[PDB]
């Protein structure tokens, strides 16, 4: 049973770090791409990063380039996502997606209102 | 072969005569499939099928609306069209990266990944009005348009502002870059700089699908 | 489905005249037409065949070379040209539509048929051509066949067909054993190769009439002298 | 967090004591259990039929009860039936809809049906008096295109759409009797039992349901699988099934092991199935990969018994004949292949 | 010696072009259907005119009778014309096929192909056995059998490679923000190669002269055409589409 | 009520009564080799029998 439980998140001022871990269970982590998707209230799902199969290519938002990095470790079937410099504008519940398919380059419906292949969310909130 | 075995063969045969007329209006008839963003304005470019006629070419394009938003699945009965249309939203810098998203899974997708994309960036009018006032900007959204500058090859409509010029080139070299990242020359992107009143899309998509099956072509004649 | 002819009339010996089939209530062009008479004194007897499409044409001995027949499906017309008749051709004309596909049931719709008066072949016998029977007791009805008509396929092309006086003929039984529709349970079809037999069980009313059995082994067609199943 | 706390902690205990009961139930693994029984060996089956008269990639087929006739639906928006023993071609049905994933043959043969994006299952009437294969029932309700569908009989279909939803429909009134709801993603294909008193469908949630047609409820939910479920089969004996997913393995679930028996995979197969189907006695499952190759898994023993290779692009459909005497496998270019 | 083994080429290769056309429904795809018309030519070339010529080179005696020769002849003029006109009617579908595809999609259709086929045959055994029904038939024949179809596929080749060259630049330039000269060299190269020489001879002597060019030179320029006709399906036929059929036809 | 549907599914699943799979393995074995005699793919039948 595909189950991706993901944790870390808490009440943080602004400018600071947090780190973001995903627990998957269920399936061959090293064959899945990995995906970070957020949904900041009153709006839609977002996506966030991502990160292939090994670990080669690494991609993120405009909004949370240099300041978010993202990294996966095989061995013990986790996703990480560092946060540093946190901004107001990034209070958001943050899910732990995946490609829907194996050895693939292509992540569909992953930001999807119901898709299967994703965690329940950690609310990540920064205010002063 | 009794009679009656005779009889159904013949019906047989008659009904293959038609399935040829049938290969004969099928062949001629182009398919293009239409997506794009809630924004997107692709209704101006369930299923809401249109077929037009440029130059004795029948083009049969596809706008599948009826569905929900998981398209991972049906999109694969697309495999062979002649080439997918991708409307995007050029002011909405918000869903410009869902747009980019949607791109590169469509580009780098198992089944589509021999099918050309024809890039229709639709809201112009409105990316223009939006760059020149204040109301956003892109690089917050796109830190590296910081480090970008207007192509060599870009050629700027007249009367138009050098900032409008380099915000549409860096939407446009976005999804350039995502689909020249990879393919290695099976299929092809085709830009198209839009408006809401432009109508030449038809004969744009005319043209581009010209090119796209020339190239089909002599890449099946091993002509490069 | 509604099937009409027309041109039936008084006719020289030495001249020619041409017969009409309108067709209405079905897809014309995917049926292959018949022509089958019937003489006030004689049974069904079938004269030619225009198959679907116009793709195969078949005829008569009796009236080969000397008939032609045609179609126009763009008009649901039927059309058979007879030039130089004989005396011997004084007979209803049928016009029969007939399906061909695995499966499908031939001979199912027979028109109302026009009435024309004239100033290597298997043989179909039917036993007892006359017999009296009583309503509510079955009946059994057998027509024999000189070539056995099993052609290794499972299909022993033999056809059943019902003439109440006053009307056209309705198929019954195709294929020796399949009910037709529109056909009650209560008749029956069996028998084997160069044998067969119709089981009627609870003889009631709208039954009395001439039963014919009919081969379609090859194209050479043709029917039973009549059985006259009689009160 | 108020219901977002506790629904979600009984459900995480729900499914732990789930997952102990099945392990409570696994006494013996079933390839241990058939680790004694001789080799199936190889079943090589040849292409003995070839029918070729589809204009574009062949989404579904389906086998009458007669094991002669079958449909065929393709991307030229046409529904073809054959007649597999001489090829002939019994109809031409074309189609409102082009982009028609599925097609279905009434057991007692007197219809046919077809669905797809158009989110509407269509039933045509093959045997009527006007002669030609004429539309009779337009079925309308779903909100997402339609997977699978099949005849429960002349008048009832099981239909299962990318609405997340599957429903029980009566084509005399057209409207839907009973519907089907739990799944989280599209479902994928739908299996009749052979007392057809249930039916399993699978779907993009790596998740396969039980549903008892009368009730209109999930008897059981079998999970397993890593990727969405993209066919799905009923065992001959009616109390298990096999799946096949994107994973590029196939999967057996027990009904009342409630559980996978065995995972028919090769760690040199990435290619997902797109198609599975059991023989009459259950003992080779036939599995169409992406690969253009169908493979021939023994059952009982998870060892490839073979090979269904001579399609030349996707093997899209894959079917039975119910006397089981040939494998009928559609495929995307544009062929039907027979074998036996 | 090495006659026999152009011979056995010939026919092998032609022979297994057409079996795997005919027995593949993927394959027909409408220029087979010149690529079969042309496999024919070549085929009926390696049986009826090559072992022929081969066992009078061989061996003094004209293997033919003396009335055989004379019909064996218009075997020759009648294979080779129709070789070289399905090969420019296979160059003419190459240029259809590049330079207008969204009309080419149906501007020739099976009826073309097919009327297309029987009018380059009827040419061929017209121009054949126009001579049953010499220093002008000897250039007019030559001119209609070779030098009008080979200047149409030098036309119709040159148009093809500036359409591909400019395609193949634009491509470049395309990938590069961030072979037709070989195959089309090859096609033209085999064909010119090989039936040039004798077409050439055959005007040389017809103007000057039989005396200008010797018999021997003669037999080996069309001793090369008939090489020509061996290499035919190796370069007709190097798809990966027609490679698949040639390995399922003779695995088994 | 948006998960109470889903927890309610899972206490009916579990709910019901789980054979032991070894005997649910033994089941499918005695069906195959039951039936395995009529299955025309597992044993070939002869080319006169073939319909195909
Ligand atoms: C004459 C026999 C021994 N050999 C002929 C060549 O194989 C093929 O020659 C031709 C092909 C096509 C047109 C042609 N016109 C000719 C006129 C004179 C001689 C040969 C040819 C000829």
């Amino acid at each position: 049973q595909v189950q991706l439980q993901e944790s870390g998140g808490g009440l943080v001022q602004p400018g600071g770090s947090l780190r973001l871990s995903c627990a998957a269970s269920g399936f061959t982590f090293s064959n899945y791409k990995m995906n970070w998707v957020r949904q900041a209230p009153g709006k839609g799902l977002e996506w966030v990063s991502d990160i292939s199969q090994s670990g080669a290519s690494i991609s993120y938002t405009g909004s949370v380039k240099g300041r978010f990095t993202i990294s996966r470790d095989n061995a013990k079937n986790t996703l990480y996502l560092q946060m540093n410099s946190l901004k107001p504008e990034d209070t958001a519940v943050y899910y732990c997606a995946r490609c829907p398919a194996p050895f693939t380059r292509d992540c569909f419906d992953v930001t999807s209102t119901t898709y299967a292949y994703r965690g329940q969310g950690t609310q990540v909130t920064v205010s002063s | 072969l009794s009679a009656e075995d005779k009889a159904a063969v013949e019906r047989s045969k008659m009904i293959e005569k038609q399935l040829q007329k049938d290969k004969q209006v099928y062949r001629a008839t182009h398919r293009l499939l239409l997506l794009g963003a809630d924004n997107s304005g692709k209704s101006t470019i369930g299923i809401f099928e249109t077929k037009f006629q440029v130059d004795k070419v029948n083009f049969h394009m596809f706008d599948v609306g009826g569905q929900r938003d998981e398209r991972r699945k049906w999109i694969q009965c697309f495999n062979d069209v002649t080439a997918i249309i991708f409307v995007v939203d050029s002011s909405d810098y918000n869903r410009l990266q869902e747009a980019l998203n949607l791109f590169k899974s469509i580009w780098n997708n198992r089944w589509l990944r021999t099918i050309s994309v024809i890039l229709f960036l639709n809201k112009q009018d409105l990316l223009a009005e939006k760059v020149l006032a204040g109301k956003s900007k892109i690089e917050d959204y796109f830190p590296e348009f910081a480090r970008y500058t207007t192509p060599e090859d870009a050629t700027p409509e007249p009367g138009e502002d050098p900032r409008v010029t380099r915000a549409k080139y860096f939407i446009r070299d976005e999804f350039l870059r995502i689909s020249t990242a990879s393919g290695d020359g099976r299929h092809y992107c085709y830009p198209h700089f839009t408006c809401a009143v432009d109508t030449e899309n038809a004969r744009r998509i005319f043209n581009d699908c010209r090119d796209i099956i020339q190239r089909m072509h002599l890449r099946q004649y091993e002509l490069l | 489905v509604q099937l009409v002819e027309s041109g039936g009339g008084l006719v020289q010996p030495g001249g020619s005249r041409k017969l009409s089939c309108s067709a209405s209530g079905f897809a014309f062009s995917s049926f292959g037409m018949h022509w089958v008479r019937q003489a006030p004194e004689k049974g069904l007897e079938w004269v030619a065949y225009i198959s679907s499409g116009s793709g195969t044409i078949y005829y008569a001995d009796t009236v080969k070379g000397r008939f032609t027949i045609s179609r126009d499906d763009p008009k649901n017309t039927l059309f058979l040209q007879m030039t130089s008749l004989r005396s011997e051709d004084t007979a209803m004309y049928y016009c029969v539509r007939s399906i061909y596909y695995y499966g499908s049931s031939p001979f199912d719709f027979w028109g109302q048929g026009t009435t024309l008066t004239v100033s290597a072949d298997i043989v179909m016998t039917q036993a007892t051509s006359s017999v009296p029977v009583t309503p509510g007791e079955s009946v059994s009805i057998s027509c024999r066949s000189s070539k056995s008509l099993l052609h290794s396929n499972g299909n022993t092309y033999l056809y059943w067909f019902l003439q109440r006086p006053g009307q056209s003929p309705q198929l019954l039984i195709y294929r020796m054993s399949n009910l037709a529709s529109g056909v009650p349970d209560r008749f029956s079809g069996s028998g084997s190769g160069t044998a067969f037999t119709l089981t009627i069980s609870r003889l009631e009313a709208e039954d009395v009439g001439v039963y014919y059995c009919m081969q379609h082994l090859e194209y050479p067609l043709t029917f039973g002298a009549g059985t006259k199943l009689e009160l | 967090q108020s219901e977002l706390d506790q629904l979600r902690q009984e459900a995480e205990q729900l499914k732990n004591q789930i997952r102990d009961a099945r392990k409570a139930c696994a006494d013996a693994t079933l390839s241990q259990i058939t680790n004694n029984i001789d080799p199936v060996g190889r079943i090589q089956m040849r292409t003995r039929r070839t029918l070729r008269g589809h204009l574009a990639k062949i989404y579904a087929m389906h086998w009458g009860t007669d094991s002669r006739l079958l449909v065929s639906a393709s991307q030229d928006g046409k529904l073809i039936i054959w007649d597999s023993y001489t090829t002939n071609k019994v109809h031409a049905i074309p189609l409102r809809s082009s982009w028609v994933m599925t097609c279905a043959y009434a057991p007692s043969g007197n219809y046919v049906a077809c669905g797809g994006l158009d989110n509407i299952c269509s039933i045509y009437n093959l045997k009527t008096r006007e002669g030609n294969v004429r539309v009779s029932r337009e079925l309308a309700g779903h909100t997402g295109y339609l997977s699978c569908c099949r005849f429960l009989d002349d008048n009832q279909i099981v239909t299962s759409s990318g609405d997340t939803t599957c429903a029980l429909w009566d084509i005399e009134t057209g409207q839907q009797t009973t519907t089907f709801t739990g799944h989280t993603g599209d479902v994928m294909s739908l299996s009749l039992a052979p007392d057809t008193r249930l039916f399993v469908s699978g779907a993009c949630d790596a998740s396969a349901k039980l549903w008892d047609v009368r009730e209109g409820m999930c008897r059981q939910t079998f999970t397993g699988h890593e990727s969405d479920i993209n066919a799905i089969c009923f065992f001959p004996n009616g109390n298990a099934f096999a799946t096949g997913s994107d994973d590029a393995t196939c999967r057996l679930f027990d009904l009342r092991a409630d559980q996978e028996l065995m995972t028919y995979s090769h760690d040199n197969i990435i290619c997902g199935i797109t198609s599975v189907s059991f023989s009459k006695s259950g003992r080779l499952l036939l599995a169409g990969y992406d690969d253009f190759n169908c493979n021939v898994w023994d059952a009982l023993k998870a060892d490839r018994a073979g090979v269904l290779a001579g399609h030349d692009n996707r093997v899209s459909c894959l079917g039975v004949t119910d006397d089981g005497m040939a494998v009928a496998t559609g495929s995307w270019d544009s062929f039907l292949k027979i074998w036996n | 010696a090495l006659l026999a083994l152009a011979v056995l080429a010939t026919v092998g290769g032609n022979l297994l072009v057409i079996v795997a056309i005919a027995w593949t429904p993927r394959l027909q795809t409408m220029t087979n259907v010149f690529v079969t018309s042309l496999a024919a030519a070549d085929l009926v070339m390696g049986l009826l005119v090559v072992p022929p010529a081969a066992t009078l080179a061989l061996t003094g005696h004209w293997p033919l009778g003396a009335t055989g020769c004379e019909l064996w002849t218009s075997v020759d003029v009648l294979c080779v014309t129709a070789s070289i006109w399905t090969l420019c009617a296979l160059a003419v579908d190459r240029y259809l096929a590049v330079t207008n595809p969204l009309r080419y999609g149906a501007l020739v259709t099976k009826r073309c192909a097919r009327t297309a086929v029987v009018l380059v045959w009827v040419v061929s055994a017209a121009v054949s056995f126009a001579p049953i029904m010499n220093m002008p038939y000897v250039l007019l024949s030559s001119s209609v059998s070779f030098y009008l179809p080979l200047l149409v596929m030098l036309f119709v080749y040159a148009r093809v490679f500036v359409v591909a060259t400019r395609q193949l630049r634009l491509l470049r330039g395309e990938l590069g923000r961030f072979r037709a000269l070989c195959t089309l060299g090859l096609i033209m190269g085999t064909f010119t190669l090989c039936w040039l020489p004798f077409f050439l001879a055959n005007v040389l002597r017809a103007l000057g002269g039989p005396s200008l060019v010797p018999g021997p030179a003669f037999l080996a320029l069309n001793w090369l055409g008939y090489a020509n006709s061996a290499f035919n399906p190796l370069i007709y036929c190097r798809s990966p589409d027609f490679r698949s059929a040639f390995r399922r036809l003779l695995c088994r | 009520a948006q998960a109470r549907k889903l927890v309610e599914q899972l206490k009916m699943e579990a709910n019901i009564d789980r054979i032991k799979v070894s005997k649910a393995a033994a089941d499918l074995m005695a069906y195959c080799e039951a039936h395995a005699k009529e299955d025309p793919l597992l044993t070939p039948v002869p080319a006169s029998e073939n319909p195909f």
